């Protein structure tokens, strides 16, 4: 998963597939 | 032929423009995502900040829609900097395949030469998005960035103070300085409460810059639907700049 | 399988690293012509200077040697500099295919990535080359090379005065220093004329420190089959270096 | 022909093709 987020992002945060 | 995601080069190459600073300062932090949209998302991660670039549908052209998103770090082995790559005034087309699940092809041409490469594709790649709502959200005007940027620009924390009624915005440094606007003209105040929160100045900076470049309004929004973060964007009709920060103790 | 002429990694890398500072100011004209030898030979041209680099068979791998020999201007549309971009301490692979007569197929691989491109093809270029013997031909240790740099170094001509019996050699600054060199254990003088030829001091010096990256011997001839040409050059067990400069009114 | 050589060059120069 290459690039990760620290926490306080996560939840704020969707995976790439489910974008638009 | 398999489903092919393009960019439509009049627009790209005048939004990359606007962007070259932004893209020829990206290093190994950085992630592009193509979408079936279609639309292309740049994402930088830092610490506490989260920078993200979003190319809307004008700047692409998409065949057939079940193209599988894809992503890739920006940093490639033997090409370096995607994206400046991408910016080349000699580009005259350029493409993304999906050929296989794990991979993206990427072609590209140039008067007399047309190059291809295959990157590695990242999985599970997260990309931090606006929140539906939010305890504050205030629209800016652009000459009031440029206000931002003239006052602070040439470490430490920048405290970013909002008021209730009447709906005020201050901009705190720690020498004790402070920049406030008030429901006016310039600035349009839709949620406030009554809040403080405490920013990297350099980050906070950085992004009032990114934002800048389109030369348009801004938007600045406190979410606390979790933690507590700060967020800044502004769009044109090419692109979409937003950063997301957090809090500093 | 199409003709294919492959670098051989190992030796590639060591010869492309002692000539990092030459292969990074290459600028609009210089050409690199792959032949079937197998040879590569980069070839920039100036007004009164024509600097070639040729990597020898022990760099390179061929196939099939019905492979014609391809030629392309270093400067390519949206990589830029060609050879700069086979620097990469990430390469692991790289070949060029002989598909058409008017492109050359570049191939280049690192870790998780691969890359191809075509370039158009260069007709009917013209590579300067070594004359069989000379009026002057003096080698010269690499330490001899060393205090030229050193004497010359932080416009203008420098005059380049040969000397019959006994054999000697003298550069002469328009300011009337000169330095000279006489028939000793650093230099062996083969052929001699009484003769005095003048050249820029730019390229001139510019020609020592790209023959000095070898920390070897070094040749130094003047030419008049034609029109009087200095000839300077240097070689490893990895490439040759050669410059030819005319000569300054 | 790409790159020009000046005329005082062109005797001392064979054409890629017939190179080693």
């Amino acid at each position: 998963r290459r690039l990760h987020l620290e926490p306080a992002f996560l939840p704020y945060s969707v995976k790439a597939h489910e974008c638009c | 032929e398999p489903p092919t995601l393009a960019l439509r080069l009049k627009p790209y190459k005048t939004a990359i423009q606007q962007l070259r600073s932004v893209i020829r300062a990206l290093k190994e932090n950085t992630t592009v995502t193509f979408l079936p949209t279609p639309s292309l998302i740049l994402q930088t991660v830092r610490s506490h900040c989260v920078s993200k670039i979003t190319f809307n549908s004008s700047c692409l052209y998409i065949t057939d829609k079940s193209f599988q998103p894809k992503t890739i770090n920006n940093s490639t082995p033997l090409l370096g900097n995607f994206m400046y790559l991408t910016s080349s005034k000699d580009l005259t087309k350029f493409y993304v395949q999906d050929i296989s699940d794990l991979s993206a092809k990427i072609s590209m041409c140039a008067p007399d030469f047309n190059m291809e490469f295959s990157s590695a594709c990242v999985h599970g790649q997260d990309i931090v998005r606006e929140s539906e709502n939010s305890a504050v959200h205030v629209d800016l005007d652009f000459g009031v960035v440029a206000d931002l940027l003239k006052w602070i620009g040439p470490t430490g924390t920048v405290q970013i103070l909002v008021h209730a009624g009447p709906p005020a915005i201050k901009f705190i440094l720690t020498n004790g300085s402070e920049l406030e606007f008030t429901s006016n003209n310039r600035v349009s105040f839709h949620g406030v409460k009554n809040m403080r929160i405490n920013v990297q100045l350099k980050n906070f900076y950085q992004t009032l810059l990114n934002c800048a470049v389109t030369k348009l309004p801004c938007t600045l929004r406190i979410v606390t639907e979790h933690d507590t973060l700060l967020y800044v964007a502004s769009r044109n009709g090419l692109f979409a700049v937003e950063n997301f920060l957090t809090e500093e103790p």
